[PDB]
């Protein structure tokens, strides 16, 4: 819970980010970035989104007790996005 | 299982 980046990230004119996660509280794993495909807003991002990062909170949201498919419906949740960007703290 | 968003 230190070393800590806070990612934010405006998502493409199809509502998508870019990158893929794997891990959750179902699969007892801890939730990661697996890919961070090219030209996408996980991408472009600055800080920029990396593969391996530990998601920590999403919108401000504590992920650890939390399915997979939870973790996947917090990032689609859209109406939870601050001034319309995903907020994502990590840990790289 | 890995999602892509």
């Amino acid at each position: 819970h230190d070393n800590l980046v806070l990612i934010r990230m405006k998502p493409d004119e199809n509502g998508r980010f870019g990158f893929n996660v794997k891990g959750g509280y179902d699969q007892k794993m801890p939730v990661i970035v697996s890919r961070v495909a090219p030209g996408t807003p996980a991408d472009l991002c600055v800080p920029r989104l990396n593969e391996g990062d530990q998601v920590v909170l999403i919108n401000g949201r504590d992920i650890a007790e939390h399915t997979h498919d939870q973790v996947v419906l917090f990032i689609k949740a859209s109406c939870e996005r601050h001034s319309g960007e995903l907020m994502l703290l990590v840990r790289p | 299982i890995e999602s892509d968003v």
